């Protein structure tokens, strides 16, 4: 049915410009007023701009006026948001929402596109296998780990044995410290299955063209 | 900028109700039910109301609130090529002011005439009577009722005019009543809606009190239920006939006022985010509901006449001014406390017209103030200049042949002329300007767009709805007559000047603006088909 | 602008119970312009209730809406675990449009102790000149836990990174990683590393240690 797909967006420097796009499909796009809503990394929803059906009625929030420009291509059914003089507080995931009836709210949302505004520079992670200690191999289960340290920006993709191993997996969200992210994942399996079988940590950081696989040997 | 706004929501609602609800809700709607199969007439009346009437009513109200300007500027700011529509409509309403207030003057003359315990129009032995006078209505032309000869030979003195060429003496009792009408219209309109929006509290509400009283008096009368039978006994044999659907269409379009720039001007002082769509449905409903109620007031009394007074219902179930100035007063004079029902009856008629005259005048003023600020800064002067023109020329309507003058304008001042005007309004909005922009405009105001129902009605139904009326209006054409009088050839063509005087501004201002904007022809249409907001 | 504050911020409920959440506006809002959204972890928001009380399409009848003026509430008759999410209110009667501060609904369960694992540096990181010791505290309830690091016998307080998982949609439990990074020199200058977890379950903490030789 109705589908919205936000595109563009990644990392910009303070003052830079960037242009986001929302691809509409499944309804008469030109009949519905659309709006840009964003969500800071502190998980707060903030409305940004609304554009009417024909693009003749425009509303900006006082936080982006003069810098953001919302526009509409009713021919190709594309929604746009042109950003200039970008500040770090503009760092958020940007949502494209459909809301023609005010008495009805936004009945359809895209999946978002992420915008990071930092003077920090892209760096590839260092993937470390967390093989356990050399103590008694006690217990039915054994827990392994993978340390993804010192990268920027988000996101990465961490899977175990190329995704075939999902149960017992705890992938902890990244935490930013001194302009660098650090991430870890824990996997727990039966002592019979390891090191009898191979356990590898698959990390992907497309921002730095990084794609690494680390096997967990118990040295 | 900043434009004045209603001091209260009710001031607007009452101003629109007072405009929409007038004598046509009393002296035409019940007749049509009676004439066209009773309650069965509600079917085409309701269909024509929901597909033609209210869609046009809603349009102008929304269109007036959104563009914040009177009729001339609004249509210039919308489709500049059709700025003449505003011009056309403003002086249609200017023409109507020359005959409509005559009815309020008559209502006030009968009011002042009812200050006695022996109402004069009940006897056939006065100086103004003929040997052929009857106590109550008959069905032979040369033998008239006591109430018809009082109205015709004393109030009007119409027996002394051989036609529109012979107007005769000025009746200064009538000339005085007319002045009192324009005085009320002045001290209610000179300071704008600040005061206008308060007088409508009386003029629009007082009729309901009188209707309530007369409703109870009528239904308590012997024979009342017989009248309600004649009023509402259904007969769907009529629905198959085309002339019925025309009566319904025409009454709907005229009982509401769409296209006259009145609702435009009235909604122009609304707040931009006011729920005008809610206002249109409520005001429309009250206009029709009032006619339906007034029907009982009339026909309860009409049955009492046919039952206790020995008259044939076909002879008293009439329409137009004859019902309110001859038929209904005759019945009152029979009832005890007759003097009381007269005074409230004629005040009802006066208040029924006053708030309609207000909107017509305000449509003119507002339209001109928004185009010529010289008169916007000098309102109290313009209205006195306007109303004095209305009064001086109005003296012709206070002559002994004033009815021939009245009937001439009633036929030509706003009949075909407004139908074609609104035809372009509907075309300009739905086709030149666009239902897309119009709906987009409405969403910004009330938060939601019009349903597809309204959009289809504005784009296809309303034009053929108006076309349906204008075609059959031309089919049944016959030159202007009143009783045995046939208007001369020159008077007939005079009404065609008046009719075309307004409509001609539509293609005229198109020509004048096509020849004033530079460029290629498609380069000139595009410059004259883009709105001011763009 | 019209500030919309929601209370409570976080809320734990046992399946079947009745939750109520409030939304209070700094300026009156037309009952027909107040809406609610549900947002699941890592997914987009979804329109949940529009015009105060009308349920969106696909919304079960256990949800109801109510309120007027400056006070609104969302109510769930009998909660199900598939209702654990953050709920946002919104007003659409005034520009700028504003969203409430959120109410996070979480699932209550029986208390559970964490299984604590400890991991020393890898020789791949030691080559780089860094050394970080990691501690995993998995599948425990409630969410609040406290970690304490000890190098040899002494407690180290700085140089630590803590991460928390979202509540598991399977067993309604939590998990936490703790990572203490040092320099390789400072790491090799001691030989006992200890990660003790203080949780509501046990009075005494759960301890996990290793020595740098064996
Ligand atoms: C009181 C009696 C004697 C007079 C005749 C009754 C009318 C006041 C009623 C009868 C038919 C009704 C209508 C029936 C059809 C509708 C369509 C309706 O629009 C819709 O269908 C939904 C569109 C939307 O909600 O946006 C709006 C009211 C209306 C015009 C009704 C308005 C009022 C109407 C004219
Ligand atoms: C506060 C004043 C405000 C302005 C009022 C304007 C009224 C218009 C002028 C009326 O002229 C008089 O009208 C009376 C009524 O039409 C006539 O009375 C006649 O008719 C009465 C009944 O209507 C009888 O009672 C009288 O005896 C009989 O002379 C009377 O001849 C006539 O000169
Ligand atoms: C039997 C008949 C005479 C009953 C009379 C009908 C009267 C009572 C009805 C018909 C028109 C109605 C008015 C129509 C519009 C409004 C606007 C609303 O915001 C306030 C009430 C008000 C002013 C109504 C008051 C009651 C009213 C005057
Ligand atoms: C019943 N709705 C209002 C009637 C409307 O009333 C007016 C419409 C337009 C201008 C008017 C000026 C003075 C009095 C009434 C006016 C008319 C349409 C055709 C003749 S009269
Ligand atoms: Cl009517
Ligand atoms: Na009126
Ligand atoms: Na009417």
């Amino acid at each position: 049915e109705v589908q919205l797909v936000e595109s563009g967006g990644g990392l910009v420097k303070p003052g830079g410009s960037l242009k986001l796009s929302c691809a509409a499909s499944g309804f008469t796009f030109s009949s519905y007023a659309m709006s840009w809503v964003r969500q800071s990394p502190e998980k707060r929803l903030e409305w940004v701009a609304e554009i009417s059906s024909g693009g003749r009625y425009i509303y900006y929030s006082d936080t982006v006026t003069g810098r953001f420009t919302i526009s509409r291509d009713n021919a190709r059914n594309i929604l746009h948001l042109e950003m200039s003089s970008l500040r770090s507080e503009d760092t958020a995931m940007y949502y494209c929402a459909r809301g023609e009836v005010r008495q009805r709210g936004f009945d359809y949302w895209g999946q978002g596109t992420t915008l990071t505004v930092s003077s920090a520079k892209t760096t590839a992670p260092s993937v470390y296998p967390l093989a356990p200690v050399c103590g008694d191999t006690t217990g039915s289960s054994v827990t392994l780990g993978c340390l993804v340290k010192g990268y920027f920006p988000e996101p990465v993709t961490l899977t175990w044995n190329s995704g075939s191993l999902s149960s017992g997996v705890h992938t902890f969200p990244a935490v930013l410290q001194s302009d660098l992210y650090t991430l870890s994942s824990s996997v727990t399996v039966t002592s019979s299955t390891w090191p009898s079988q191979s356990i590898t940590c698959n990390v992907a950081h497309p921002a730095s063209s990084t794609k690494v696989d680390k096997k967990i040997e118990p040295r | 900028d900043e434009r004045e706004t209603w001091s209260g929501k009710v001031d607007f609602l009452l101003s629109v109700i007072g405009f929409a609800v007038d004598l046509a809700n009393v002296w035409r709607f019940p007749y049509l039910c009676y004439k066209n199969g009773g309650g069965a007439f509600l079917v085409p009346y309701g269909i024509m109301l929901a597909v033609g009437g209210i869609p046009l009513f809603y349009m102008e109200l929304a269109l007036g609130q959104h563009n914040r300007k009177g009729a001339i500027t609004c249509w210039g700011r919308l489709v500049p090529l059709f700025k003449g529509i505003g011009y056309a409509v403003v002086l249609i309403a200017f023409y109507v002011g020359f005959y409509y207030n005559v009815i309020i003057a008559w209502s006030l003359r009968f009011f002042f005439a009812s200050f006695t315990n022996s109402l004069p129009w009940t006897s056939c032995n006065n100086i103004w009577n003929t040997p052929n006078c009857r106590p109550f209505e008959g069905h032979v032309e040369g033998f008239q009722s006591a109430a018809s000869e009082y109205f015709n030979r004393y109030i009007l003195e119409l027996n002394r005019s051989e036609g529109i060429h012979d107007l005769g003496a000025i009746k200064w009792d009538m000339a005085l009543c007319l002045l009192i009408v324009y005085l009320i219209c002045y001290f209610s309109l000179w300071k704008g809606i600040s005061t206008s929006g308060k007088v409508v509290w009386f003029t629009a509400l007082f009729p309901y009190a009188v209707l309530l009283i007369l409703l109870i008096r009528g239904l308590t009368l012997p024979g009342s239920f017989l009248g309600i039978q004649y009023y509402l006994t259904p007969n769907f044999s009529a629905i198959y006939k085309a002339e019925v659907w025309v009566d319904a269409a025409t009454q709907v379009f005229f009982s509401l006022g769409p296209g006259f720039g009145v609702l435009l001007a009235y909604a122009s002082y609304n707040k931009y985010h006011n729920n005008v769509y809610k206002d249109a449905l409520l005001t429309s409903f009250i206009n029709s509901a009032t006619s339906f109620i007034a029907g009982f007031v009339i026909f309860s009394v009409l049955g009492y006449m046919a039952h206790t007074l020995g008259v044939r219902i076909e002879d008293v179930a009439t329409e137009g001014p004859g019902l309110v100035f001859v038929v209904y007063p005759a019945a009152i004079a029979t009832m005890p406390a007759s003097t009381f029902w007269a005074l409230i009856f004629f005040m009802m008629l006066a208040t029924l017209g006053l708030d309609s005259s207000f909107g017509g005048m305000e449509a003119i003023i507002t339209a001109l103030s928004d185009e010529f600020p010289k008169i916007k800064r000098n309102r109290e002067l313009f209205v006195a200049g306007l109303f004095s023109l209305y009064f001086v020329v109005g003296l012709a309507s206070c002559t002994q042949g004033g009815f021939y003058f009245f009937h001439l304008l009633d036929r030509y001042a706003a009949g075909y002329s407004i139908l074609v005007a609104v035809f372009f309004e509907a075309i300009a909005v739905s086709w030149i300007y666009g239902t897309n922009r119009f709906s987009e405009d409405i969403r910004d105001m009330i938060g939601f767009p019009p349903g597809r129902y309204w959009q289809v009605c504005w784009r296809f139904v309303a034009p053929i709805f108006l076309l349906f009326i204008t075609v059959y209006g031309l089919i049944g054409y016959e030159p202007l007559t009143y009783a045995d009088y046939v208007y001369p050839s020159w008077a007939n063509a005079l009404g065609w000047c008046i009719a075309g005087s307004s409509v001609v501004m539509i293609p005229a201002v198109a020509i004048f603006k096509l020849l004033s904007t530079p460029g290629s022809l498609r380069q000139r249409f595009t410059i004259l088909t883009t709105p001011w907001r763009d | 602008e019209n500030v919309l504050t929601q209370s409570p911020a976080i809320m734990s409920t046992s399946p079947g119970e009745k939750v109520t959440m409030t939304c209070r506006a700094s300026s009156s809002v037309g009952s027909s312009y107040l809406h609610w959204y549900q947002q699941k972890s890592g997914a987009s928001p979804k329109l949940w209730i529009y015009s105060t009380s009308n349920l969106a399409s696909g919304v079960p009848a256990r949800f109801s809406g109510s309120g007027s003026g400056t006070s609104y509430s969302l109510t769930i008759s009998s909660v199900e675990a598939e209702d654990a999410a953050t709920y946002y209110c919104q007003q659409f009667s005034g520009y700028p449009l504003t969203f409430g501060s959120g109410t996070k609904l979480e699932m209550k369960r029986a208390d559970a102790a964490p299984t604590v694992s400890i991991f020393p540096p890898s020789s791949e990181q030691l080559t780089s000149g860094g050394a970080s010791v990691v501690c995993f505290l998995n599948n425990f309830y409630p969410k609040d836990i406290n970690v304490k690091w000890k190098i040899d016998g002494s407690e180290r307080q700085n140089g630590v990174l803590n991460s928390w998982t979202d509540q598991d949609s399977k067993d309604s439990t939590y998990s936490m990683s703790s990572t203490l990074t040092l320099t390789k020199d400072e790491y090799e200058r001691h030989n006992s590393y200890t990660c003790e977890a203080t949780h509501k379950t046990s009075t005494s903490p759960i301890v996990k240690s290793f020595n740098r030789n064996e």
